[PDB]
């Protein structure tokens, strides 16, 4: 049962570091008001350009 | 030539230590123990049995008094006392009225009839094993015997065998024993002075022959009664035939690993008691010279069956293929698994039976200075209890091969790559940066 | 009433015990030690002794050949020799040249004086010591013989004493040591079956009569020259005498703390070393009754003279006044001094002779329930060299006595004032912040 926990908490760590990653890949078009952002598309759900 | 081992102290379990020596043919030794008797040490502090009250005839006297002159005896206690009318068959017994007087006295001696049915009170100190071992190698298994520890180093066939030494000498004894006509008991028996009549130990001696016994039984005479005539005493009953009874619970029954007890002298045998390392100074000429023993190769073996048995579950069958007729010793380099024999007339096809514990018989079968793997699948047993003990001693529970913790050996995966290739990716706005 | 005392382990030093047991006449007593034999529990293995090379008539023969039998018996050496033509008592034997042909064999048996004496190769354990003491309290000067593990304890004049156990468990012994005719030797043995010839151990039985036995003697035997008929052979002498001439240390001339050895049974004696404990179940019958004790008002010492000596070198002379007189008592409050006798003769003035080490003592007193202190200085002795042994235990050298104390009372350092000076003369640097 220890082991069934020990993968839980392992890939909970890994999505939280593949999420982390994203948002500091991301953040850095949050100003700059025309967001004119490229075939990354496939993240960041359309907002109002 | 000097090789020592490490085997366990267990009656009936076959041990196998194989021997890989230079310019022969390599050798394997059986040795199993039967009779490992810890006989210990022993003392003395005293012994206890029934007494019987030696009373003598009663003394009178018509009008004329008498005092205890006192007799070095044990529980030599006397009085005298007066106002007696002591009838007898011929009715009345003499003409003064109210000045007679009454002697008597008690004293209590060691029965005679407890001088075959006693009971003796003994401190203890260490024990000593004394193995019996059959040794059950390629000369005529000759039997050994020997103190375990006294490092006595016995001989056979032209080979010095030393044991032990025994490890921390567990024995099931406590330092106060005490014995009866065919048993033994752990009590705290009275230091010598019997602080309590009407128990265990109330009247003591040092040996059969000391000629004084030492009774603390609490008597006190009485007065003679109206009329006859008599002796009254009232003392406590005999702690020893009373003490029979609530012995309860011998050595016997209580006793931890399985120790027979007996008397004459006392010894607990065939104890499962850690275990025993040995050493052994080989003489050289039992070997044979390898131009001899025939060197078989190209061979891969094979496995027909196995089981989580205890007599002997798994049968597995070899190929090889012969260069010349001979014979030829085996031996399994590992814990896993013991095998029924030691050699075999290795022509061609052999046969061979062997004992897995639980999961997976991960082997290595040597013939003759040759190697070979071997694994198996089992097929667990379906009985429940049995009227022997087990062959399988070497208790492995895990392994890797194929069946087990494959699934982990999948399950392990993942993480490693997202997180790597993922920073990797994030310095690409972070490098330039 | 029950007291529990300590008693330091000597011989010749006088103890008393000095119960306060309020509403009674006090009472102190005497016990003094007359023996300590300290015994091991002995468990033997082997003896040895010289052997005697056994040989009897050699076969001779020509003309003809024959063989040999090698029944069981010790070493059993033989063997032929092809060629042996003798000479004789006139002329010659056979006339076979090249068929005289001689058997020859011997074997080793014990010698005759094997019976008389040997060496025990003892693995003594478990030492246990006894006493012999003797006590004296009111109406008593009896001795007694008293065992000091904890359990054996019985009694005198109807009372009841029990003595020990040990306070430290030690032996002036080792494991493994070895007897001879009278003395003990702290030494290794062989194996019993490592007996390398010439050194200790060459032969060996587990007892008087064990009808087989080990012996590695190194025998072998050659080929006779011609014309003579006799039996050649080669071998070390019995190494027995051998280790008889280099013994080269005893324990009598060894053993520490002077505690002899004696043996028949093997033990020690007057070990110097530790305390025991000791209880008393002391009954009534032995104390006075309070109303019949001698009064005794307004108590005084003095002194006289002083000798800082082993024997009872100083003498007090005692001021005391009186109402009624009678048979009083006297004790040490300290363990500094030691008193000479358990009482006076309560007569207006009494002696003592008190002993002490340290030059210094306040040894108060104490006299039937009248304490009162005296103090004197004393002067070593005129002599170097005595013979007998201390009799004050109390080897306590730093009394404060106000002698030589009395200038560290005059080390008293006011300048802690002058520290205090120093702090208030800061404070008014700060009163005017
Ligand atoms: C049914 O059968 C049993 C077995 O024989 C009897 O038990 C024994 O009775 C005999 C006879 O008394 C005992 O033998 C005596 O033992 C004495 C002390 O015990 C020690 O020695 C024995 C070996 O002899 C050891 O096994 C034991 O551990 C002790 O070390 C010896 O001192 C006696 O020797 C005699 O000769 C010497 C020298 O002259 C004298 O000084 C002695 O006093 C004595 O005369 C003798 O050896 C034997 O020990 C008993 N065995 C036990 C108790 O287990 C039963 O008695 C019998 N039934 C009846 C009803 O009698
Ligand atoms: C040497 O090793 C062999 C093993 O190969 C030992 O052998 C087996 O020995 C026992 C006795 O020691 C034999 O026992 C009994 O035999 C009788 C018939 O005489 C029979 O009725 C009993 O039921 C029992 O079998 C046994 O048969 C024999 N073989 C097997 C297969 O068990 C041998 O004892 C060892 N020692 C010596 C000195 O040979
Ligand atoms: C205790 O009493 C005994 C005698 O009742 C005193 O005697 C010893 O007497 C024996 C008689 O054979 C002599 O062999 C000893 O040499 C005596 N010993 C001593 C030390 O004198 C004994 O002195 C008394 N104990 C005392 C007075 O303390």
């Amino acid at each position: 049962v220890a082991v069934s926990v020990v993968v839980l908490l392992s890939v909970a760590a890994s999505v939280y570091m593949c999420v982390v990653a994203r948002n500091k890949c991301l953040t850095p078009y949050a100003l700059t008001p025309g967001a004119v952002v490229p075939v990354t598309i496939g993240v960041l759900c359309c907002a109002p350009k | 030539y000097e090789h020592t081992a490490v085997i366990p102290n267990q009656v009936g379990f076959p041990y196998k230590a194989h021997v890989a020596r230079e310019g022969y043919s390599p050798l394997t030794l059986q040795m199993q123990v039967v009779e490992t008797s810890l006989e210990p040490t022993l003392n003395l502090e005293y012994i206890t049995c029934d007494y019987k009250t030696k009373v003598p005839s009663p003394y009178v006297k018509c009008c004329g008094t008498a005092e205890c002159r006192t007799q070095d005896k044990p529980e030599y206690k006397c009085a005298v006392f007066t106002g007696v009318y002591p009838f007898m068959w011929g009715g009345a017994y003499c003409f003064c009225d109210s000045e007679n007087t009454q002697m008597s006295e008690a004293y209590v001696e060691r029965a005679d009839v407890c001088k075959h049915d006693y009971a003796a009170a003994y401190r203890a100190h260490t024990a000593s094993l004394r193995a019996k071992i059959k040794v059950t190698y390629g000369t005529v298994n000759q039997t050994v015997e020997a103190y375990v520890n006294g490092d006595h180093a016995v001989t056979i066939a032209g080979t010095k065998f030393i044991f032990g030494p025994v490890s921390t000498a567990w024995t099931p004894f406590d330092t106060k024993i005490v014995v009866y006509k065919g048993e033994v008991y752990n009590q705290d028996f009275p230091p010598y002075g019997a602080g309590q009549p009407g128990r265990f130990g109330d009247i003591q001696s040092r040996t059969l022959d000391s000629k004084d016994l030492y009774a603390n039984t609490g008597l006190k005479l009485a007065r003679p009664a109206a009329g006859n005539i008599h002796v009254p005493y009232t003392q406590t009953p005999s702690g020893f035939k009373t003490w029979q009874k609530d012995r309860d619970s011998p050595l016997n029954a209580k006793a931890p690993f399985g120790c027979t007890i007996q008397t004459n002298p006392v010894r607990a045998m065939n104890c499962a008691v850690g275990n025993i390392p040995v050493s052994m100074d080989i003489a050289d000429s039992a070997f044979t010279r390898l131009t001899d023993a025939p060197i078989i190769s190209e061979l891969l073996c094979t496995v027909s069956t196995c089981t989580h048995s205890s007599d002997f579950g798994g049968v597995a069958v070899l190929s090889y293929k012969v260069e010349k007729a001979g014979r030829c010793d085996v031996h399994s380099h590992s814990n896993v698994a013991v095998l029924q024999e030691v050699s075999i007339e290795a022509e061609g096809r052999s046969v061979i039976h062997f004992s897995t514990a639980s999961a997976a018989p991960s082997f290595i079968v040597s013939v003759c200075s040759s190697r070979a793997t071997c694994t198996a699948k089992c097929e667990p047993p379906k009985d429940h209890v049995v009227t022997y003990p087990a062959n399988h001693n070497g208790i492995t529970l895990p392994d890797l091969s194929s069946t087990a913790m494959t699934w982990a050996q999948h399950l392990a995966g993942g993480v490693g790559l997202l997180i790597a290739l993922a920073v990797l990716i994030l310095v690409i706005v972070t490098c330039i940066t």
